[PDB]
């Protein structure tokens, strides 16, 4: 989020911006130790319920402006680390779905 | 009369209202953030009574920036969404909310989107096909009037054309109107299909509803109810056959699943919501055919790790009536729609609802293509001069069926000078009859690309 | 000539345990999400 | 249970009944979503014991 | 008075709360009064906890509907008690000892209670008499043992029901002792078809029937195996009786079990089930056991659910048993009666000391070509026999001979086939599997070896198809 | 624990000892047993951590 | 001010503390065993703050014996051990105590074990390589000087006799000093390893830490942290080159995770606890180089039932500048070291840093390898002779190189009597590149296995009957 904040400031100010996420899935994995420690419910993997949530509101943040806005854009190149190649995992889904 | 935030745990909050004035299940609640940066009204849906005058509700926005002991107010009824003639043309949320014209839409009509399904005895007892004047469809997997038909397609196979050409068919051959639902709708892909319709003028004719995926799971998992309530105002009181889209139902699933879980609900299998098959059923029994008008909904359906079996795509599928698979390998061959003809399929496709003719003609085409798919490998590997002069003209055959196939969509007229085509049922039959009867081989290959009857047929063979 | 059908029976025969092995390790794939979620939910129960 | 209480007050009557239940599948999936709401603990496929 | 209340009501778990000092003791026996009309009933309660206040956590045999909260509960003083004696022998009972076929019989009886300790571990005594059936399999790779415990493990459907009616034809058919039958958690109508069929065989003089079947409580489906077995324990230390003791299925004690569990609160263990199931098996089992002088020959059928055989019921269900028949699926599907997996059973008497020197050779040849076989299962289903060496070739054609040799016409399968059973000498099956081991009818078709007796039988069989041996 | 500590005894004042332990599948079993019903946190199959 | 304890249940000590007197985190706590049989004195590590004046510890030592109500104080500082040159040459648990030499460095310079790791800005890069004479290792997973380099596996692999091997090719000519820390593993290893390090004078060098798998959860825990806290104070206060040896660097998760739902944690996934990354990170971020000042660590990674996607060793795997993947196929096919070379990976191998040839035989490997896995199972179903000629002379090629790839260690001589052998790096390359190439294809594979360099071939060869 704060990747994406700064490449925000650039991309409504008629830039051009590329940003990395290496690797989103050791975000999702930060968000469930923080929900966990936190006591809110779990759910696949011990995922809390909104870590789908969590990755896409992040991703829709990468966008291509209109012309009225400033045609700014930001373009995103998440990072997912699979397992075994297990691209039916519940963090390579939610991304593959969001991309 | 007011309630007030107590909790505050992501998504999940729970409000304290005086004893007597508790909202009931599912009622939409207004909260004010104020914080400057994020401010906005977030609208809660009741979830639980957890006792105490405590609701559990979910907000149907990110809850940042709220503040505990904030006021809540009840707008004494659920979510409702603005119903009419209004709405078409336009997009608007899960909420009710106009996208492009914000505003737009207060003074309607609200229906609430938490109805139920027709009475038992206002059902219809006897299936019907839907005609949709597209040769492929028609013939080898018909639709069902007030339906399900599954969409299956890779990117870049005409899935949005095809949407186009429903959107046209059912607006034109039936007078009737298009509700798009994006379900986990990608902000992007939402703007284009918004101004693609705009480009192709059909825009008129439908109305959007997107709950996009960068939302919380509430909107996510009633924009589908949204959608399907504008189609059962306009199917009920506008007395209109309507055409509901969406894209895609596995997302209302997992975000009923997301929603299960953050209300600490224990999963099912797989980890799904124990009332999976409950709200698959609550959604799609309200998609039927009432009183001479009906609801004939396409939903692209996605199948995770490519399992049949699993709870989300198996419980759907309790509930579809057709398949259409968009292949890539037709498209590629420059037929359109490119409908697999083998991949797909249709549970009326059966002599007691098409007739024996309809059937006898869809098995012999299923069986030519079938034998030309197999021969597909022998042809390009050892190459056709190896098969024997029986498997040659089975291929011509099949090729010229294949080709017959394809047909110049009303959609594709933005794209090639020529209009569409309408095909009625009993003249494609026919046609399709003759060809594999191989009343049609002297033709050339060419003349069967892109056309309707066979009078096209034959003024194209002139023509070459 | 024999060679040809032999290889095409062989052929079937794979699709076939392809089908069957790709039925049982989507049993077992939906068998472990489910065990998983078990034992994480009674472990958060424990701890209610 | 309906279905079947209706059935056996003709069958205990020297009555001949043809019970069908379709589909089982579907009743124990909601007995399942019952006891899981109930916060029963389940046991194989998420099913009740 | 000293009478309790029900407090708390969850399905067929009760909650009674009694005055201080009147708190019944662990298992003792509750009546409640259920006074709605259709439903009005006495409830026994067993208790199974003590929750502090004076509160006992109860396990109903009856169904508890129409049980209201506050009504009065009397301790019976002790446990849930059964009628012993040579007069249960003929009659039906329940789990409670109420007599079915003649309501009121055996009041008079003197009455055990069903729960009590094993047999001191110094009056035990490792059992090794071969106990001869007649079926080919289980004659040969599973030697059933003479006062030891034999188990049949199978999925839905695969046989364990007519193999325990074979066993009750070959075994209790001309026995001199007595013989129990406990219905655990089973068809009612299979409970009315073994009444009806013992009566027409004139065993059922012999024979003691208790059932606890499907539509139970958990607590009568996991306490009905104790009544059973209590009346066999009487007729083992009183009589001094050799007793067969039948049940079917133990497993559906165990899944009692694991409902009750549920239902008392208790943290569920792997795959759901009770924290209790090896120790709730195990005190059910080490009671099922032939003592010095002795003799206690059991057969219990084992559900072995979605036919997986690592589910911790059946797994802990293993370790109780000197024999052990696994009735496969896949034999199952290939039309092999007894569908016996001749690999994964197992007995504890086949050994050369027990079964002498040839029945061992000839058990372990049969048993290594088998796994030959099954080894080349794999290359089998994709390319077929053909490219297998000769050796491997000549072995698999003498597997599948042993495997259908293996199949017999059982005599309870007359009902489903219409063809009489056989009996087959084991002199003879050795001699025959021998035989079948070196190859001295390979040439005969395989169709020949598939539901037949012995040798003749092989023959006729083998001239019908058109081949002499 | 018992045997261990039985052939302890021994091992310490200069002998040689050998223990079997058939099996300690079933001691695992017995101990998660115990841990269940005290209602201590379960880990994987339910076995305490 | 002093606290007593509330609640015991098994490793996890409650204690309640007077208002304004509970210790910080991570303090330690005393508390007395007074029972004749265990007596003993119990160091509690404050783990959590629960509120209301209470803390939840987790135990060093068995807490059989502890009563409630007990007196409990606090040191008001964290576990601390001796740090400095006094060290080297002696053995310590976790608590700082010399097991060897009992009262051995009390009168030391302490050191607190919780640290932060190395600031960012003091982070450089390490490239250079650190050759073993290993065959495998040094072509496919060459090892880094002041790097971070693991041995993944099952249970009963290899990895503690390549450890070993390790610090006999290695730390016995090192101009530094070593340290090693057992973590969770056997006790009878711990003193095999005391007593060759005896044998071979590399021991008044080391610094030997142990914690192990008869030990509660807490030593397991900070038994790693005391070791990394020794090797710490030779990093930046002494300036001398360190290696540090771990084995193994999972017992510390593992036992993190035993007391992790006692301490009120909702269990992760697959049974771990929810601050697995966190922790190891915490952990591992320490054990490093930084500019100018050399820490080469070498762990033993435990991989849980062979399943390398187990949420340990995936955590792990990031943490590492090269990784030698031992697998349970290789095992059982007899080679040794059996490293899978598919799966094993190096930062360092790429041209610039090995140089053109290295790269490329070692790709040659890596590729033919590949095909060779590739083709396994045609073999096994359809036999070779359906494969092409090419597709032959590839899995002769294969066969060859992973026999070759096989060495015999100086440390496995106990487990097949035949003596060691160190392949110089060159030799390894160029025997590689000619295996690659097909030069020895006329040699029984036979040849091949368990050799040093080209001469040792040349020998077994011979005595096999063939010619090199
Ligand atoms: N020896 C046999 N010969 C012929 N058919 C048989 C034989 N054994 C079993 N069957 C067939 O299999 C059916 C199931 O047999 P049985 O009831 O003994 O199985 P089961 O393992 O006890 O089943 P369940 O799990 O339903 O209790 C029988 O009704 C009959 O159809
Ligand atoms: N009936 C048709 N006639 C001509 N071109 C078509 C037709 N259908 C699809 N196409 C072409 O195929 C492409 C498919 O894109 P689209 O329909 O947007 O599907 P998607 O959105 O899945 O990529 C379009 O760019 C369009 O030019
Ligand atoms: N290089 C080798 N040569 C021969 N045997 C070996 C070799 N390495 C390991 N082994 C065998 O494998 C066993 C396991 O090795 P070890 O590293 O102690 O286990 P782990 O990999 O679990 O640490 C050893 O005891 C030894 O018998
Ligand atoms: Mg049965
Ligand atoms: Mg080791």
């Amino acid at each position: 989020y704060t990747g994406s904040a700064i490449g925000q400031h650039w991309m409504y100010n008629g830039k051009h911006v590329l940003i990395v996420f290496d690797d989103l899935s050791k975000q999702a994995d930060a968000y469930r130790a923080i929900s966990l420690l936190l006591r809110r419910p779990p759910g696949r993997e011990a995922f809390p319920g909104d870590v789908f949530y969590l990755h896409s509101r992040l991703l829709e943040r990468c966008a291509k402006l209109s012309d009225e806005l400033g045609g700014g854009s930001m373009t995103g190149l998440p990072i997912i680390e699979t397992k075994a190649n297990d691209i039916s995992a519940f963090i390579p889904t939610n991304v593959i779905s969001i991309t | 009369t007011a309630g007030r935030v107590v909790r505050i745990t992501g998504p999940v909050v729970d409000v304290e209202f005086p004893r007597g004035s508790v909202p009931e299940l599912f009622n939409a609640l207004h909260a004010e953030i104020t914080f400057g940066a994020l401010a906005k009204t977030l609208t809660l849906e009741v979830a639980q009574h957890l006792g105490d005058s405590l609701v559990r509700c979910i907000s149907m926005q990110p809850t940042d920036g709220l503040v505990r002991g904030v006021e809540v107010t009840d707008t004494g009824a659920s979510i409702s969404v603005p119903v009419g003639d209004g709405v078409k043309g336009h997009v608007f949320n899960a909420l009710g909310d106009c996208l492009d014209d914000p505003g737009y839409g207060k003074d309607f009509e609200h229906w609430s989107i938490h109805r139920k399904p027709p009475a038992f005895s206002d059902l219809e007892p006897r299936t019907e096909m839907l005609e949709t004047g597209l040769k492929v469809v028609d013939l080898l997997t018909p639709y069902v009037r007030g339906g399900k038909i599954a969409l299956f397609g890779g990117a870049g196979v005409g899935k949005t054309v095809l949407i186009q050409e429903m959107i046209n068919r059912i607006a034109r051959n039936f007078g009737g109107t298009s509700v798009f639902a994006g379900v986990g709708e990608r902000t992007r892909e939402g703007n284009d299909l918004w101004v693609e319709l705009a480009d192709a003028n059909v825009l008129k004719d439908t109305a959007l509803v997107f709950g996009q995926m960068d939302e919380p799971p509430g909107t996510r998992m009633r924009v589908a109810l949204s959608a399907l309530t504008m189609a059962e105002f306009f199917r009920d009181e506008q007395g209109q056959d309507v055409l509901l889209f969406i894209d895609n139902i596995f997302r209302f699933t997992q975000a009923g699943s997301e929603v299960s879980t953050l209300l600490g609900r224990m999963p099912s299998a797989v980890g799904y919501q124990p009332t999976l098959a409950d709200e698959m059923g609550e959604l799609q029994e309200r998609i039927t055919s009432t009183r001479g008008r009906s609801i004939t909904s396409m939903q692209a359906v996605y199948v995770p790790a490519d399992d049949y079996t699993d709870p989300a795509p198996a419980t759907t599928f309790a509930h579809l009536d057709a398949t259409t698979e968009l292949s890539r390998a037709v498209f590629s061959k420059g037929i359109f729609p490119a409908v697999d003809p083998l991949a797909s399929s249709s549970t009326i496709l059966d002599p007691a609802i098409v007739g024996d003719e309809h059937y006898r003609v869809a098995q012999e085409v299923i069986r030519i293509l079938q034998r030309y798919k197999d021969l597909q490998d022998i042809i390009a590997i050892l190459g056709i001069d190896e098969l024997s002069e029986e498997d040659k003209q089975l291929v011509n055959r099949a090729r010229r069926i294949e080709r017959f196939l394809s047909q110049n969509m009303m959609a594709a007229e933005q794209f090639t000078g020529q209009p569409g085509s309408t095909v009625p049922l009993k003249e494609t039959i026919e046609a399709f009859d003759k060809l594999t009867k191989g009343e049609f081989d002297h033709l050339p290959e060419q003349a069967f690309f892109l056309i309707g009857g066979l009078d096209d047929l034959a003024k194209k063979a002139e023509s070459l | 000539a024999s060679r040809r059908r032999a290889m095409k029976s062989a052929t079937d025969n794979a699709d076939d345990l392809i089908k069957a092995l790709t039925l049982a390790a989507n049993r077992e794939r939906q068998a472990q999400i489910t065990q998983e979620i078990s034992e994480i939910v009674g472990g958060a129960n424990a701890l209610a």
